């Protein structure tokens, strides 16, 4: 409360518990490499609180997503919203299975 | 042959294999496992 910040970015995303400890400057994992990479010299804070009342219901809910397959690592502070079938082997395959 | 195995030995007797006289393209290491912890220490995994 006694500092001054030229600008402040607030990135919000619900995510599983282990990924909370995954989210940190200079880490690894399916999220830290393909979904959200925090740059090394990061100046700020992370906030994580439990929300089982807004992300849950009877019969289940599957609205949330994540990316476990990307052609390369995600650069710091970049978004990669894309639905491209990952290539395995040498097939130009465009489909699921 | 070390990622296609079926009886990965228990930790008390850790199977140790030696890799030599070969060309190591770690794409074949990447395709055989949807990784969970690729924490590299001596070398950055991209620079492999
Ligand atoms: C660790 O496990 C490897 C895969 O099973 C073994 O490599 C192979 O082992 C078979 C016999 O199971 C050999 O016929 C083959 O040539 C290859 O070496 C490896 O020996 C094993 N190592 C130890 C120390 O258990
Ligand atoms: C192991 O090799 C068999 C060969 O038929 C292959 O079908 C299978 O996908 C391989 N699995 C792993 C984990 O290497």
């Amino acid at each position: 409360n006694d500092l001054c910040f030229t600008n402040v970015y607030a990135d919000s995303f619900v995510i599983k518990g282990n990924e909370v400890s995954q989210i940190a400057p200079g880490q690894t994992g399916n999220i830290a490499d393909y979904n959200y990479k925090l740059p090394d010299d990061f100046t700020g804070c992370v906030i994580a609180w439990n929300s089982n009342k807004l992300d849950s219901k009877h019969s289940g809910n599957y609205d949330y997503w994540y990316r476990s397959f990307r052609k390369s690592k995600l650069k710091p502070f970049e978004r990669d919203i894309s639905t491209e079938i990952y290539q395995a082997g040498n097939k130009p395959c465009k489909g699921k299975g | 042959e070390v990622f296609n195995a079926t009886r990965f030995a228990s930790v008390y007797a850790w199977n140790r294999t030696r890799i030599s006289n070969c060309v190591a393209d770690y794409s074949v290491l990447y395709n055989f496992a949807p990784f969970f912890a690729f924490k590299c220490y001596g070398v950055s995994p991209t620079k492999l």
